[PDB]
């Protein structure tokens, strides 16, 4: 299901 | 200010995975459910909750499970689930879920600080939402398993009142056994104070009776820090159990109990309570599990016929939420209380 | 004030009854226990406790049969008893003369975590070296409490005497009798108990004396919850997952209805300044397999309590120590070697 990635 | 995007399966219908993009993170709380977040959708700027727990190699996630399959508009909703990584080199569920701004046991320290109590329109709203979510989840042999105000969450404007938190819930199967440490105190079935591993999904409607008895009286009904504690305020209101009342509830318990007479209920409230708020309780609150009112009668109770009068409405003059729209699913355990429970006005054209 | 003249029964000895007078009648408090009265007798000025409860008439009260028989200096001595006709009309009420004791560990504690400070541990030593020969004599007649937490533990400030009071749950605890599992106050309670064993023994104390020894080291309860789900939860994450065996130890029937957590190691839990002694003290007190708990004896001999055994120990105010060393035959009876380590060599000449 998932994955992460972060941003700004 | 900080934007994150993850990639995350829709909590129903058809695994399409979907880039979700939220901000403005904060935690509501945290504790033995994992840990509740609040979050801000980029795109709708809709408020949303991630509950993070941390997922066991060794089996699927119970809780995930149970709420793919719910939909109900009294239970907050799966929105998306996802996987990620506080504790290192380890796996945890995310689970996006409806937001809700605040909750019953908040609302009621509210009043009770303020010395007053909920007005009765509230407490009929809000508890029959709550045997709806009941009647809802039981349809599927769903049992909550931790029914408190905590648990409770309620919209202050529109007065819409949403069950969360089913780390606890399970489906209850005829002749298994289950767990009798699960529901927290004040609020638990005198069957799971007598360790009974063989209880159902009354056990709900009992916790359910206490939340309303509480919102009546201010205060916690069954208090006690005990066991021992909690019981002796049950038989001061019931009366000592029956040894018929003891097989009903834990067979091995046929300890001798102190010989209580017992106390009207309407002694028990304050002078004014309307006598249908009464009588509901009595009706939840009764030793044997089995003469328990289902969550789907207490719908049907008098004490509810106000919120079926076409002329309803908030104080805030706003009209009352959904309270009508039954699917057979809900109705299944009882399908001819619809002669009741949808009234007139709700089937004109 | 009014004076009450009644005719009472010593606690101990023959069955010769007296006429006590007393006046100055305070409510302690009140609760399940029945109501704590304080009261001062006229004979000597001294102030006793008076618990007063509904008699049963079907049967003689387990509470007076269990302190007639006790005589210990940690523990309220029952003075006299008498019956009366107090509340309720037509009903008759048991009523114990007791020692009275002018504080709790409950409020010592309290006021210590309040004020973000610690108490110091020559208190914590004094106060838990007490409760253990409390403990260690009322199990040497088989007599479980079945109720220790801070509240039930009475301290003298000045002379730092603890007193174990309330035994209104106590029960003589016989091999293959079985015993009502909802005992025990929340926070304190022993696996086993939250597990829903009925043949548990009398370390369920020596687990609730370890939690109230964590307890006053860290500041705040090692094990809160709301439920029993919560609460072995928090245990989990100190102890670690429990073994196959240590399930078994506890409760047979649990083989399969966790979470697999590795342990916390014990110096992790508390404020680095912790005495190591306190530390490994705990770790033998919160076992899961109750077997392998210290006995009470055993507890009073650790190592942690040492400087109580010093010659030159004194309390902060001044004052000597209270009496430590006194021990009987009927004390010492679980293991009489120990008697070399518990009475040191300056003691009682």
């Amino acid at each position: 299901a998932g994955g992460a990635a972060a941003a700004a | 200010s900080k934007v994150t995007t993850v990639v995350a399966t829709p909590g129903q219908g058809p695994d399409r995975p979907q880039e979700v993009s939220y901000t403005d993170t904060k935690v509501i709380g945290n504790g033995s459910f994992g840990v509740v977040y609040q979050a801000k959708l980029c795109d709708s700027g809709e408020l949303v909750a991630i509950k993070k727990v941390l997922q066991d190699k060794r089996f699927k996630n119970r809780e995930l499970q149970i709420m793919r399959k719910l939909d109900h508009c009294n239970i907050v909703r799966l929105r998306y689930f996802f996987y990620s990584s506080e504790k290192k080199d380890e796996v945890y569920l995310n689970l996006v879920l409806d937001y809700v701004p605040e909750t019953v046991y908040r609302v009621a320290r509210h009043y009770s600080r303020a010395k007053q109590t909920l007005p009765v329109i509230y407490v009929k709203l809000y508890m029959y939402q709550l045997f709806r979510s009941l009647a809802y989840i039981h349809s599927f042999g769903i049992c909550h398993r931790d029914i408190k105000p905590q648990n409770l969450l309620l919209d202050p404007d529109t007065a819409v009142l949403k069950l969360c938190d089913f780390g606890s819930a399970k489906q209850l199967v005829r002749g298994e056994p289950n767990v009798s440490y699960i529901c927290s105190r004040y609020y638990r079935a005198p069957e799971l104070i007598f360790g009974a591993t063989d209880y159902t999904s009354s056990i709900d409607v009992w916790s359910a009776g206490c939340v309303l008895a509480e919102l009546l009286l201010g205060q916690p009904i069954f208090p006690g820090d005990s066991g021992v504690d909690q019981l002796v305020e049950i038989i001061k209101v019931l009366g000592t159990p029956t040894r018929e009342q003891i097989r009903e509830m834990n067979p091995n318990y046929t300890f001798k109990f102190p010989q209580i007479k017992a106390h009207p209920w309407t002694k028990v409230f304050r002078p004014r309570t309307p006598p249908e708020a009464i009588a509901l309780c009595s009706r939840l609150l009764e030793y044997t599990p089995t003469a328990r009112l289902t969550p789907l009668e207490a719908c049907a109770h008098s004490f509810f016929d106000e919120l079926r009068d076409p002329n309803v409405k908030l104080p805030n003059g706003r009209d009352t939420p959904a309270l009508f729209n039954f699917t057979t699913q809900e109705l299944s355990s009882n399908p001819p209380l619809a002669t009741i429970l949808i009234p007139p006005h709700a089937r004109i054209q």
